[PDB]
DNA sequence: GCAGACACTACGAGTACATA
DNA sequence: TTTATGTACTCGTAGTGTCTGC
């Protein structure tokens, strides 16, 4: 559409020039549709992975999975705290998110499921954000999809499929989605550069944004675009790669914690810290691009650094297994800060 | 069927304020108020076991026993106690017109008012103040926390310890010689060191002795129950050696048939209430303790967790 | 714009008490033709329909169709006071801000003046479709409601099938099931008591209890109810009336 | 045919189900007669808990009675104290149902009927000691058949009632002769090892090995040259790590340089391996070598305990597999 | 119930009717014995662990006291019913208050799992046992003490239920051999007992297992080899030989010894624990620290190994964890 | 061909009947045999036994050549008898070792036919033969009298004590707001023998009673025109309300002194 | 006899507590 | 205030039955 990562997305297998090896997977899972399993699709963030759900659905099904539209479903929980969601439905599949209340999650997976079991011969559920599941969801679906099959089948999509429980890994049809290189990162640009109209002088600046997105096609063809509106759609030679507010804060944060290593450093850090949570920014990514980006500083030695990833490890459990997100990051932070000084 | 005859704790439960043993100032003043009669709203509080509903209806007794009928209600809590089936009933009994000797009011007996409903105080404080001239209330719980700060404001308090050994073995002698029993003093001792201030508790174990065995000696009452685990599990902390630890949990918790959560709990508790030892060892062993409960809550009830747990409380007492 | 009067008090309130649970509110639409006011239920189940003809009316005067947004709890709340002799009236102006009702006795000089606010809907989707029904049968009301409250008593769904002179109501719950067989038959002596069926197609439909006990809430408005039913459509459920018919729009609880 | 071959081959009968015996053949027995206890099926998953109960049912009643005289409850459907009181106990507490001429002329009917519990170790404790006395009381009428996979899950008073018949894990050796059925019934063409290899990469599951095979068939008729499945092939699909990248990796590792590891576990992890399965390959790499010496292998055996403890319970796989390398690394 | 018995476990074929049937506890059974003859029965409160004759020792106790109708004669509350304060406020006050309508005797209430009642339910049932103790007495079967409230235990005379002996699971295995005509060897009967961890419903079950394992239940002995192989638990020998190649040899002996031990008859890593862990506690260990660094090691071990996760993994830590415990001995 | 035929007159009856003893208890035992259908049931606080018996000559045509046990829920039966008419009839259908019963209702017209079928239960409650030992007390006064005492009695106080002597029945309720207290004299009506209070004194008695079980007694006494009380210091009290072929027996038990 | 007029039980929604 | 079941309480309302009256 207006942004130009919707714009140029693949609608088939044969439009995708991203994985040769997946691709071929794909085709053959396709030729023979009817004994299709229940597929679960697990790579790194932003490769493509719902791209290549939904051009496996178009080669199964046909034209029309694009066809989409949203409905709303009225469930209720205990008690009477009403929930709304809106399923993405479509002929031929539907598509369920656990967007709803992470302890609520559970419902919609019971009765959403059980309903549309009711009755080529069967249906899709596409479920996004699967590994955001509070391991009661899960547990219902291990039997949900064991005893209907005839009539539905599941394409499971996430990412760092390690919070899945071992059964429905077990009756899912792993399937993996690396990212790409530096090569198909910078042709898919360039094949957007020139179906649309882009000044540039030498492609260096295309695998610098290459370089930047780390092996993400969502990142990469966003800065590529905003590269382009800030550079009046002429991209130069030395054009500043952009980075998101988030990560310039994160590292305003770690130079104030590699800086200065007092406890007002601390409160000030928590301040930081709460506004980026207050701002709709997940704590463990907040914890990974902190451990990441605290081992990207020179000055540290290796004992620093291996203190450092040993406590993100630990806290990373701790926020794997706790729920205020706060909490855990402050600790980390106060370790690292003792841990330094 | 035969029939059973009655037990030794409700057959010689007190009937007046002189043969309760125990707080000899509260039962002073009791008496004092029994004389005078002018009876103030009361709490009365303590653990359980300590004479503190038989005190209640013992001043009640004398202070109207020709009219423990008509003008006592003695609600509680396996009668139903709200706000309407309270606030209907009390204020009834309250503005009731019974005529009574000139120092003599109506009395309302909440025992065990500690379970009460918060709404229920606070129509219980209006009630108080309205009709104090006529009736007065005696409440009994054994936390005197859960009363609302304005009821304890408008009434005595009135605080139950538990009895020294002293007292309990008075009263047990006095029910060995009205029941005629033979007795060592071993088991007496016995009996005393098993009830740890509760009389209900001495004279039930009393009773199963003399009636298990017939001799009240120490082989017959340690036969018949046995030694307080909060004891051993506190003797099994405060162990030096971790072999002597473990051989403790396992011969005297693990071999008697006591479950890893109750050892656990009962350590907690200890841990807790322990003295000796210093606060941040105190402070540390509960967390490993807890850690260790949390893996006993979950499922994993062995053996080994409470070895585990053992062995981190040497390593932290034997400083690294 | 609007001056209607009923011959009788006790005929729009018995009406409205069938629309008391099937839909909170209505928004009218008064014509010189009749009085129409149909609403859609919360969960976009059951539909419902009125229809007044003027002939029920006394003196029915609409110069201008009226389009009234109103409750219902009030609108009753207002006609409790409705005597066995007092006579309702509607009296509407230009943009009525609330409508007036109006009562007058014979053999009392007193007068009973009542106003209601409209309220807004801003919803006024309306379609039909369906008119061809494969079979169709009459029951009386008092028998129907009787059935299908005693098969909710027993399951939280009712099964209705029909077979050849056969309208069976077939309930199956978690106690027990149970089937109720009636058969159409003609008798002279008492036609109010009449049960007929003709039938083209086989019809085999499962419904939600609590939109029946909506349907029949509304007994006391016909004898007869004449229920008609489609093989793989949504069945309507009318009741008849003097100078119209109610009708009931209830899909089914998806057949197969 | 219009079904996956995990639920076109599942075992239909007693007979069919294979590795595990000794349950086997005491369902088979108390077959004949009418002493079913309550049972407690618990192993790992896929081993075939709910194949068993299925057929065990099967032959106990037959294709009739199955519908009347089950209760079968999952973790579908919400299972609080007050539905694993009522239902289940208005449930055990009926009758049984009334078998027809033909049912007692075949199949042997008992006088009982079974409540299968399965998933059971997601119920509350609360839903269990609940279920303790109905289990109790009303065992000459219903049986209970508690099915899990996690048995400290389940309360000591339910495993002191329920008879316990743990599922071992399908080795490649108990399960070769299933795979090697269904490879014979599809027409698979695999090399010597390949079945071998399946059942090797799965973790005594032979779901997964049949999915696997299922994939490696599908690929195979997709390319269309006939040529028979090698061991790389389905190494690929089960997504194993190549030996190279692993070599690469204690490569990295064995050289220090904090730095180097960082960039190329970066790099290895946008490659899109899953971290459970390095760290397995990891662990029979560097466990199993015999240029460590004892005290290497000591620590590195719990590092890997610690690292795969810690991924089980979600984390991120990156700084989990960074801090065990560079943990390993330091050794 | 149908077809009477013989189609009914072995659990629930052989519950005791009689208090003279009842294994084990003595102490208690001639306490309450004496209590019921003397005439003189208090509120009694049965603690012990799961499988220790509580239940079965208060319905003996309960026929006893009036006969074979007593069920109609008692009011047995358990989990299984809703035992709200409700319950207590009207179901317990008037069983309590009214007559006996069958006899002329005191009535009896058995709040059987009351560990499993609200803390409402207890401080109402405080009050109901006290008030009514004239004629009604009250038995209260738990296996936590921690989940009643101190003045229900102070109000209840405790009997602690022992787990079950040697001679106790042997006199009730030669009644369930002669009921059943079953042979069982000495040494299967060890492990029997060594399987029974106090347990005599784990020994019915294992014992009901074995006949239907037997190719013939007749003519047929039971083993060891049959009690391990139907059991799954691993044998001595094998742990022996487990606890030998970690301890002796070097970690390629080990692994390849626990591998094949493993997957020879599918053993389970955490029966292979449980198994060391009891060899391991009869050690004469030199040092203080190894006996920390074991337990706290396979503490953790088998907590992981309860969530979930590699068995190879688990296998190697355990390993680990032993030689590097018992690397602090010199 | 099915071995169970329980026909009914009317469908009224057994609805009545159920309704009689439907809230006291929910579950119950139906033993049929060639002489009646039979039935004993126990309150769930064991205060209450209500001891149903219905004759063969309540039944329009009945047939039971094997005996059987019958366990329903009152609950789940009461439900299911609403489904019905006044002019209704009623026939319960049982075959042998039974999963359900079948309440085929029928009706003059042959076009109304109502078929249900209502899971049997099993409940192995040993069934207790009641001796019924003299009384030392045995009175028979009108339904309708005695259910206004006790509606009135039980307002003022949660227990009912009745004291039969000297020829003089006394009913007391001692409660909070008040004490009140029915004395009845044993009158007989040569008029109208169904009015007649009637009374027979071997030895005084002095019983007290819940309200709420003498409520859900008298919740049942639309089956009779006249409720025959018998009293024993030892034994329970009796209400026994006689039907047109059985009897409706209510064993209720005293509170302790 | 029928329509209210009443008091009654029952169901539903909401709030609060959860170790001493 | 979030918190996630189960229990207990309180209130309000809707049916459900019975008693007065004409
Ligand atoms: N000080 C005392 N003197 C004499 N008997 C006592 C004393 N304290 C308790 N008892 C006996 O203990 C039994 C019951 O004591 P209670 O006073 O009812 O217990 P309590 O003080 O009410 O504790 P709670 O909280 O209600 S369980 C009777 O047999 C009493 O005789
Ligand atoms: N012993 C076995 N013999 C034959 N096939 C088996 C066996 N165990 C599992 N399978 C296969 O595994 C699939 C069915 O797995 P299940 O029986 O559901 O495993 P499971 O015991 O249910 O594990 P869960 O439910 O995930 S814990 C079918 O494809 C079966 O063919
Ligand atoms: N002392 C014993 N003598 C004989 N059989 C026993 C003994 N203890 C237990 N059993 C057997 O164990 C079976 C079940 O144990 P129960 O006594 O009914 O329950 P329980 O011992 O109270 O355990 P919980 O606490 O209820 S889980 C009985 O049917 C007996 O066969
Ligand atoms: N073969 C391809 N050619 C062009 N763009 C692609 C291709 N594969 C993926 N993309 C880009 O990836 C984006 C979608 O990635 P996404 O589905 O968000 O990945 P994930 O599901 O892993 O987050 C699309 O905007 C699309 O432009
Ligand atoms: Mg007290
Ligand atoms: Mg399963
Ligand atoms: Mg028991």
């Amino acid at each position: 559409m207006s942004l130009w990562v919707d714009k140029y997305r693949p609608k088939s297998l044969n439009a995708l020039s991203h994985n040769e090896e997946l691709t071929n997977f794909l085709k053959s899972l396709s030729d023979q549709p009817r004994d299709l399993p229940h597929l679960l699709l697990y790579g790194p963030n932003g490769t493509g992975k719902k791209t290549r759900c939904m051009a496996l659905l178009e080669s199964i099904f046909g034209p029309g999975v694009y066809r989409l539209k949203i409905d709303v479903r009225q469930f209720v929980t205990a008690s009477n705290r009403k929930l709304e969601l809106n399923v993405v439905s479509s002929p031929y599949h539907l598509e369920i998110t656990p967007s709803d209340m992470g302890n609520n999650d559970r419902i919609v997976i019971q009765e959403l499921l059980k309903e549309v079991a009711q009755m080529h011969r069967y249906k899709c559920v596409i479920i996004n954000e699967a590994n955001s599941l509070t391991k009661d969801a899960q547990a219902a679906l291990r039997r949900t999809m064991e005893k209907y099959s005839k009539n539905i089948r599941l394409i499971m999509v996430c990412d760092s499929m390690s919070p899945i429980i071992a059964p429905i890994k077990s009756r899912c049809l792993l399937i993996r989605c690396p990212a790409p290189s530096d090569s198909e990162i910078s042709t898919i640009l360039s094949d957007v550069v020139t179906n649309e109209r882009i000044q540039l002088e030498t492609k260096d600046i295309l695998k610098r944004i290459a370089q930047a997105s780390n092996g993400n096609l969502r990142v990469s063809l966003l800065m590529l675009e905003s590269m382009a509106l800030n550079n009046e759609l002429a991209l130069k030679s030395s054009s500043p790669i952009i980075k998101p507010d988030w990560i310039i804060v994160i590292h305003k944060l770690t130079r104030k914690i590699v800086k200065e290593r007092s406890v007002n450093s601390l409160i000030e850090c928590r301040a930081v810290l709460y506004d980026l949570l207050a701002h709709c920014i997940p704590a463990n990514i907040i914890l990974k691009e902190l451990t990441f980006s605290l081992l990207d500083v020179e000055t540290l030695n290796t004992t620093n650094k291996s203190s450092i990833i040993e406590y993100s490890s630990v806290f990373d459990e701790r926020l794997s297994l706790g729920n205020k997100a706060i909490f855990h990051l402050e600790g980390f932070i106060a370790k690292v800060m003792c841990c330094l000084d | 069927t035969l029939s059973l005859q009655l037990p030794w704790v409700e057959k010689y439960r007190p009937q007046v304020l002189s043969d309760i043993v125990g707080n000899k100032e509260t039962i002073d003043r009791l008496q004092q108020i029994a004389k005078d009669g002018n009876m103030p709203h009361m709490i009365i509080s303590g653990m359980p076991g300590i004479g503190k509903t038989t005190s209640v209806h013992c001043l009640a007794h004398e202070l109207l026993g020709r009219s423990y009928a008509d003008g006592v209600l003695e609600l509680n809590a396996s009668d139903d106690r709200g706000i309407d089936v309270v606030r209907n009933q009390i204020k009834h009994f309250a503005q009731k017109k019974l005529h009574l000797p000139p120092g003599k009011h109506k009395i309302v007996i909440l025992d065990e008012a500690d379970s009460m409903t918060a709404g229920a105080q606070q129509a219980l404080r209006r009630t108080m103040e309205l009709y104090s001239n006529s009736t007065r209330f005696a409440f009994a719980c054994n936390q005197s926390n859960k009363i609302i700060e304005p009821l304890q404001s408008r009434c005595a308090i009135l605080r139950y310890s538990k009895l020294s050994d002293e007292d309990v073995l008075k009263r047990l002698l006095q029910i060995i010689k009205l029941e005629d029993v033979k007795y060592t003093n071993d088991g007496l001792e016995a009996i005393i060191f098993t009830a740890e201030g509760d009389m209900r508790q001495a004279i039930n174990n009393l009773q199963s002795t003399v009636a298990g065995h017939g001799l009240v000696n120490a082989d017959n009452v340690f036969k018949i129950v046995d030694s307080p685990h909060p004891l051993i599990v506190k003797k099994m902390l405060l162990a030096s050696n971790l072999e002597d630890s473990i051989q403790i949990l396992r011969t005297d918790l693990w071999k008697k048939g006591y479950s890893s959560i109750d050892i656990v709990t009962t350590s907690f508790r200890v841990t807790k209430n322990l003295a000796q030892v210093k606060e941040s060892v105190r402070l540390e062993m509960i967390k490993e303790i807890g850690l260790t409960h949390m893996r006993i809550l979950e499922g994993v009830g062995t053996y080994l967790q409470l070895a585990s747990m053992l062995a981190k409380i040497h390593k932290l007492n034997n400083k690294a | 714009m609007l001056e209607a009067k009923f011959e009788e008090a006790s005929l729009f309130k018995r009406i409205i008490d069938g629309f008391k649970d099937c839909v909170q509110l209505v928004n009218f639409q008064c014509k010189e033709d009749g009085i129409i006011a149909q609403a859609v239920d919360d969960s976009r189940v059951l539909l419902v329909s009125l229809e007044i003809g003027v002939e029920a009316f006394q003196e029915y005067r609409c110069d201008h169709p009226v389009t009234l947004g109103m409750d219902l709890t009030s609108l009753s709340k207002i006609l409790r006071c409705g005597n066995n002799t007092d006579t309702l009236t509607l009296i509407a102006d230009n943009t009525p801000d609330s409508i007036i009702l109006l009562f007058e006795d014979t053999k009392k000089d007193r007068i009973a003046e009542y106003s209601l606010k409209l309220m807004d809907i801003d919803a006024d989707f309306l379609k039909i479709e369906e008119l061809q029904y494969d079979s169709t049968l009459s029951l009386p009301s008092s028998e129907f409601s009787k059935i299908v409250r005693d098969l909710s008593q027993l399951s939280d769904s009712i099964n209705i099938m029909i077979t050849k002179e056969t309208i069976k109501f077939v309930a199956d719950g978690d106690i027990g099931s149970g089937s109720v067989i009636i058969k159409p038959f003609v008798d002279m002596e008492h036609p109010e008591t009449s049960i007929k069926l003709e039938m083209d197609q086989p019809v085999d439909l499962t419904f939600g209890a609590k939109y029946l006990l909506d349907i029949i809430k509304g007994s006391s408005l016909s004898d007869r109810v004449g229920i008609r039913l489609s093989s793989e459509a949504p069945a309507l459920f009318q009741f008849d009336l003097k100078s119209g018919f109610l009708q009931f729009f209830l899909a089914p609880k998806f057949n197969d | 045919a219009q079904q996956p071959w995990v639920e076109k081959y599942r075992p239909k009968n007693l007979d069919e189900v294979t590795a595990q015996d000794h349950a086997v053949t005491v369902l088979k027995k108390t077959l004949k007669s009418a002493n079913l206890p309550h049972m407690l099926f618990y192993g790992p998953p896929g081993t075939g808990k709910t194949s068993t109960i299925l057929a065990l049912t099967k032959e106990l009643y037959g294709p009739d009675l199955m519908k009347s005289r089950i209760l079968e409850l999952n973790a579908s459907d919400e299972r609080g104290i007050s539905i694993v009181r009522e239902k289940v106990k208005n449930f055990a507490r009926l009758t049984v149902s009334k078998p027809s001429k033909h049912d007692l002329e075949n199949y042997p009917c008992p006088p009982y009927k079974i409540i299968i519990l399965d998933e059971a170790d997601s119920m509350t404790a609360d839903a269990q000691s609940a279920l303790r006395r109905t289990m109790e009381t009303y065992s000459g009428v219903t049986r209970f058949c508690l099915i899990c996979n996690y048995v400290t899950r389940i309360i000591d008073p339910l495993a002191s009632r329920c008879s316990k018949f743990r599922f071992k894990a399908l080795d490649a050796s108990n399960a070769i002769d299933r795979l090697r059925f269904i490879s014979e019934q599809e027409n698979v063409k695999c090399d010597d090892g390949v079945l071998e290899r399946i059942l090797d990469i799965s973790a005594g599951d032979l779901r997964r090995g049949i999915t696997l095979l299922q994939s490696a068939s599908k690929g195979a008729q997709y390319l269309g040259d006939g040529k028979n499945i090698t061991s790389t092939q389905v190494e690929e699909l089960a997504g194993v790590v190549p030996h190279d990248i692993l070599i690469e990796i204690v490569e990295k590792v064995k050289s220090g340089d904090f730095d180097e590891i960082k960039k190329y576990v970066n790099t290895f992890m946008k490659s899109g391996w899953s971290a459970a399965s390095v760290v397995n390959q990891l662990h029979e790499y560097y466990i199993t070598n015999d240029n460590f010496d004892t005290n290497f292998k000591n620590q590195i055996s719990w590092l890997l305990f610690t690292t795969d403890s810690r991924l089980n319970n979600g984390t991120n796989e990156h700084i989990q597999l960074l801090n065990l390398l560079v943990k390993i690394s330091q050794l | 119930e149908k077809r009477s018995k013989e189609n009914l476990p072995w659990v629930e074929k052989y519950r005791p009717e009689t208090l003279d049937e009842v294994y084990g506890q003595n102490e208690v059974i001639t306490t309450v014995r004496k209590f019921v003859d003397e005439g003189k029965l208090p509120h009694l409160l049965f603690y012990g662990p799961p499988g220790t004759g509580k239940t079965s020792t208060i319905v003996a106790l309960a026929r006893e006291i009036y006969g074979k109708n007593y069920s109609n004669m008692v009011l047995e509350l358990n989990a299984s019913d809703d035992r709200g304060i409700d319950v207590v406020r009207n179901q317990i006050k008037d069983f309590a208050s009214t007559r006996q309508i069958f006899s002329k005797g005191f009535k009896l209430i058995i709040l059987d799992e009351a560990d499993a009642m609200t803390n409402a339910a207890q401080n109402a049932l405080r009050r109901v046992i006290e008030r009514y103790t004239k004629n009604t007495r009250f038995c209260v079967l738990a296996n936590y003490a921690h989940k009643l409230t101190p003045a229900l235990l102070s109000r209840c005379t405790r009997f602690r239920f022992q787990p079950l002996p040697q001679e106790a699971i042997e006199r009730r295995i030669a009644n369930v051999l002669v009921h059943e005509k079953l042979k069982l060897s000495p040494n299967a009967e060890k492990a029997l007992i060594e399987l029974s961890n106090g347990d005599m419903r784990r020994v019915l079950n294992v014992l009901q297992s074995c006949k239907a394992t037997l190719d013939n239940p007749d003519e047929d002995e039971i083993s060891d080899d049959v009690i391990y192989e139907c059991c799954g638990a691993p044998r001595p020998s094998d742990l022996k030989a487990v606890l030998k190649s970690i301890l002796e040899d070097d970690w390629g002996t080990a692994h390849y010894t626990l591998n094949k031990v493993r997957s020879a008859k599918g053993l389970a890593l955490i029966d292979l624990i449980e198994g060391i862990v009891k060899i391991l506690e009869d050690y004469e260990l030199q040092n203080e620290e190894t006996r920390v660094h074991l337990l706290t090691k396979l503490a953790d071990i088998e907590y992981s190994i309860s969530k979930g996760g590699n068995d190879q993994i688990q296998g190697s830590a355990v390993i680990g964890a032993i030689k590097a415990s018992f690397e602090n001995e010199t």
